[PDB]
């Protein structure tokens, strides 16, 4: 590669985040922010993923 | 590193696995099923 090559020859980087949802502990996680466990009551939960 | 050279040269041994070597395939808690 040089500067001025075309579109064809230039590089692109990359990093390919290749994600697990197998069914295990999980410890990467999005930055939402955790509630109150509520029992006994219909609710809409999330628990872990 | 040191090399032991003493030790007697004979054939290996066999004998029956019976039913052991069975494991948990998945960290999935399930009850009173039969699961392939």
């Amino acid at each position: 590669f040089q500067p001025t090559n075309g579109v064809g020859y230039q590089p692109y980087r990359v990093v390919v985040l290749s994600f697990e949802l197998l069914h295990a502990p999980a410890t990467v996680c999005g930055p939402k922010k955790s509630t109150n466990l509520v029992k006994n009551k219909c609710v809409n939960f999330n628990f872990n993923g | 590193c040191v090399n032991l050279t003493t030790r007697t040269q004979l054939p290996p041994a066999y004998t029956n696995s019976f039913t052991r070597g069975v494991y948990y395939p998945d960290k999935v808690f399930r009850s009173s099923v039969l699961h392939s």
